[PDB]
């Protein structure tokens, strides 16, 4: 999965 | 699903169900602190926020039935899914009454706070007047089961919950059914061991996430679903289910070892009898959301459906390489090769199902680990421990929830629950959430967890073996 730092929500 | 007969309750001797017409949701102390657009769903025809006909809107998900036999695709789908369930050794032996009512491993105690259904609601008899957590008494229940019997009507209520501005305007409020306490109990005895096995085994074998704990389960999902992701939404899944899907569900349960008589409760769910306020009506098809096991059965049916559509569209499909996890209508799946979900949606449409792109998307786009959601949550790998995945509930949803309350006496539990969700969004977002909560006096009277404590307890939770 994506990491928080690479992708937000 | 389809409404086949309606009549005024009084013509058949049923009293009017006096269901609440006012929402228990009120603006919370945090309503002005945070932003949000959701409001309580419409619960009555006269609601001034309505911009459509209420009664029509609420019953509109009963779009009809496709009148088909169980076809070749369905049969192979049932066989494939039954093959997985078989490895689980689900006992088809009835669950002992006390276990079914008062709790057991993998099956929580019957909720004593929800509606006891008919005839109890008409007699002012509450679940608590029959059942006792303290004494585990069953004498009264048995009297009740003997007196009133089974196959009683369901009571239809409008779900009191927050909804978007558009769903309020369109009166698109959700209906839930309260199965009679007698039918709930008999169903929990009949299928309790299946409920327990499902609850104890969320994942790709049951193809179910019902009863999962996202904090723990999220880290397993990408291990289970390792190909090209498949995800899409349904519109009014429950009510769109035609009888053919219940026929498939009955074949599935029979392969599992249930007798024909035992699957009769599936006919009770499919061809159902309801009381809605002053009306009494019969429905053919459609899962009556709220009765015993509906999430599990909806999930099982979804496993049959998706396999059916793939088999239909992709004759060369190898189901042994397909994986899916369903929570009722909500699905996250994977296949080693790319799959065109728009094609599956057209196939579904022939089966009376309305499938749309995932997350109100305009196109059946590529589903990535970046954009995938399940139970409304995103997936984000922990920065420090990459094999651990955070379930990420959007802050927008957390904000919507915190602004309203059904009972301010539970502020502490409500806010704590949201905190368990919020921290996965990151330290900065969490400190901001906390700062805003504490910007009102009530916020500073609460025991709110520290971020570091949340993180620590989360990391530690993966250390303690879990029974399956
Ligand atoms: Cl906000
Ligand atoms: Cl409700
Ligand atoms: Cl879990
Ligand atoms: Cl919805
Ligand atoms: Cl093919
Ligand atoms: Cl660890
Ligand atoms: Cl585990």
């Amino acid at each position: 999965p994506n990491q928080k730092p690479r992708v937000p929500t | 699903g389809e409404i086949e007969f309606i009549e005024s309750s009084k013509d058949a001797g049923f009293p009017v169900i006096n269901t609440p017409s006012k929402t228990k949701l009120e603006p919370s102390v945090f309503h002005q602190v945070f932003e949000g657009n959701k409001e309580p769903a419409v619960l009555r025809s006269g609601d001034p926020r309505l911009k459509a006909n209420f009664e029509e809107a609420i019953f509109s998900k009963y779009i009809g039935n496709v009148n088909t036999h169980v076809d070749e695709y369905m049969l192979e789908a049932v066989d494939h899914y039954a093959g997985q369930l078989a490895t689980l050794d689900i006992s088809t032996e009835p669950m002992k009454l006390e276990d079914a009512v008062y709790g057991t491993e993998g099956l929580e105690a019957l909720d004593l706070t929800t509606s006891a259904g008919y005839p109890y609601v008409a007699l002012g008899i509450k679940k608590r007047d029959i059942l006792s957590k303290k004494t585990k008494d069953l004498t009264k229940l048995k009297e009740c089961m003997d007196k009133y019997g089974l196959n009683l009507p369901m009571v239809t209520y409008v779900k009191d919950e927050l909804r978007s501005i558009e769903k309020v305007a369109k009166g698109k409020s959700r209906l839930i059914e309260a199965s009679s306490l007698n039918d709930s109990v008999a169903m929990r005895q009949t299928f309790g061991n299946l409920y327990k096995t499902f609850h104890l085994n969320p994942g790709v074998v049951t193809g179910s996430a019902v009863g999962c704990d996202p904090d723990l389960f999220w880290s397993k999902i990408p291990v289970m679903l390792d190909g090209h992701l498949i995800a899409f939404d349904y519109s009014g899944y429950d009510a769109s289910l035609s009888p053919v899907w219940f026929a498939c569900l009955k074949m599935l349960l029979e392969k599992l070892g249930y007798t024909h008589k035992e699957t009769n409760y599936i006919d009770y769910l499919c061809n159902s009898h309801h009381l809605y306020r002053d009306k009494h009506y019969f429905v053919r098809g459609g899962m009556p959301s709220g009765c015993s096991g509906t999430s599990i059965f909806n999930s099982m049916i979804n496993n049959i459906i998706i396999r059916t559509l793939m088999l239909k569209v992709y004759k060369g499909i190898d189901l042994d390489q397909f994986r899916m996890i369903a929570y009722g209508d909500d699905v996250i799946a994977s296949y080693p090769w790319p799959i065109d979900a728009s094609l599956l949606a057209e196939a579904g449409k022939g089966y009376g199902l309305i499938m749309t792109p995932a997350d109100k998307g305009e196109c059946f786009n590529e589903v990535t680990w970046t954009n995938a959601t399940f139970l409304k949550r995103y997936f984000r790998a922990d920065e420090q421990y990459p094999f651990l995945v955070h379930p990420v509930m959007p802050m927008k949803d957390i904000h919507e929830s915190i602004r309203w309350t059904k009972d301010p006496k539970n502020t502490q539990d409500h806010v704590r629950s949201l905190c368990l969700l919020a921290w996965h969004n990151g330290e900065h977002e969490y400190e901001e959430f906390i700062r805003k909560i504490r910007s009102v006096p009530v916020g500073r009277c609460l025991t709110l967890p520290a971020f570091s404590t949340l993180r620590r307890k989360w990391l530690d939770s993966f250390h303690h073996h879990h029974h399956h």
